[PDB]
């Protein structure tokens, strides 16, 4: 036995503003007992559509349900920042209850240049005996980044990890965190510190950097 | 519409752990709880239900009955607790009510349970202070790393949630050290600095420790 749920796409993509749709196949009949959910980055799941094309009252005009067979599908009208989260469709007509493998919404919009910025360890962090050096790229669009690390112009290789939030919920851009991890001694020996970044937005390639001696202002 | 569930626990492998669920509200009448687990960056599973009406239950066959549910009508409380625990334990666990009006009427936010030898330990918060290298037109970016805690999950705040356009919090990273650590940044007015406060909210509940960082240009 056991009622299959074969949802696709697993990954879709849209302009802003477009109409999308997700379909949810049940290998039995669910005499309509099919439910939409969806899940936002922060872990937040909420009803969307159950009874197949029942609206939730809590959620907007946008998001539609419909039936044609054994194909379910969930229809988002108009595409919007806020709409970025993982999809899936849940039958609860018998038991097991099962789910589909879900869709993963990916939001086209256009190119933005991220705005560059460079934070050097605080002192708290040194009185500890670690130096963390982050670089920050700001709100920009394709995902695609390039970050160098430069030394005392010395490439840098193996001592950062960079990490990338999702899609923002209010203008579907990214944010990048580049990190630069060494020890108290080894910060306290170079001077400055660079920041080399790469985006299809930007013209050239951007630098941004701080002298250590000049401290995090213009000391 | 809005369910409550226990906190995040670290638990040792081969033990055991209870979490719970309720609603904000007395509600009453039958209703059913329906549990679901997630893996991180996967899909949804479903666990089984417990009813409170006749404390019918009923389990996926997959957790192999590493899972009880029972309730109590009393507090209008729901609890699965999982045995023997493992690695494939280590995820995140929700729970929906269902049969009273609804279908999946509402969910809880779920409830973060990590299987681990290693020990809790809660973050430092560090400023990432605004200046003219994180300043651009009027506007500043500032931020709080919070570095070395174990295990997930950490919350951060700004201003007590006041402040939420334009923050950032990245994916938390595992470090060389087995230590966890991220960032959370924010754009704020670069004239503001010298009036307005900027204050980091920092919750590591499996630490039970809870940190106020206030970020200095």
């Amino acid at each position: 036995l056991d009622i299959q749920m074969t949802q696709s796409p697993s990954s879709l993509s849209a302009s802003l503003g477009e109409r999308v749709s997700l379909t949810c196949r049940a290998s039995q009949e669910i005499s309509g007992y099919l439910y939409w959910l969806q899940q936002k980055p922060d872990g937040t799941i909420k009803r969307l559509i159950y009874a197949g094309s029942t609206l939730d009252s809590g959620v907007p005009k946008r998001f539609s349900g419909s039936r044609s067979g054994s194909d379910y599908s969930l229809t988002i009208s108009s595409l919007e920042s806020e709409d970025f989260a993982d999809y899936y469709c849940l039958q609860y007509a018998s038991y097991p209850r099962t789910f589909g493998g879900g869709t993963k919404v990916e939001i086209k919009r256009t190119v933005a240049a991220p705005s560059v910025f460079i934070f050097p360890p605080s002192d708290e962090q040194l009185k500890s005996g670690t130096a963390s050096v982050v670089c920050l790229l700001n709100n920009f669009y394709p995902r695609e980044a390039k970050v160098q690390w430069k030394v005392d112009n010395a490439l840098q290789s193996g001592n950062s990890q960079e990490s990338v939030t999702e899609q923002d919920s209010k203008d579907s851009t990214y944010s990048l965190s580049s990190t630069l991890t060494l020890s108290k001694a080894d910060y306290e020996k170079h001077k400055v510190y660079a920041c080399e970044v790469t985006h299809q937005g930007l013209s050239s390639p951007v630098t941004k950097s701080f002298n250590r001696g000049e401290c995090g202002a213009g000391a | 519409v809005q369910l409550q569930q226990s906190g995040p626990v670290l638990v040792k492998p081969g033990g055991s752990v209870k979490m719970s669920c309720k609603a904000s509200e007395y509600t009453l009448t039958s209703y059913l709880f329906q549990w679901v687990k997630q893996k991180s960056g996967q899909g949804l599973e479903w666990i089984g239900y417990i009813y409170p009406y006749n404390g019918g239950t009923r389990y996926n066959e997959k957790f192999r009955g590493k899972a009880t549910l029972t309730s109590d009508k009393s507090s209008n409380t729901a609890y699965l607790e999982l045995s023997s625990l493992t690695s494939e334990d280590s995820a995140v666990y929700y729970c929906a009510r269902s049969s009273m009006s609804d279908p999946g009427a509402n969910w809880g936010p779920g409830t973060l349970v990590t299987v681990s030898s290693a020990s809790t330990k809660g973050p430092s918060v560090f400023p990432l202070a605004p200046s003219s290298k994180s300043t651009s037109g009027g506007t500043a970016a500032l931020g709080c790393l919070v570095k070395d805690y174990f295990p997930e999950p950490v919350t951060v705040s700004w201003n007590s949630g006041a402040l939420t356009s334009g923050v950032h919090t990245f994916p938390a990273v595992l470090q060389s050290s087995g230590l966890y650590s991220l960032s959370s940044v924010v754009t704020v007015p670069s004239s503001s600095l010298g009036t307005q406060t900027y204050i980091c909210n920092v919750n590591h509940k499996p630490s039970n420790t809870k940190v106020d960082k206030k970020v200095e240009p």
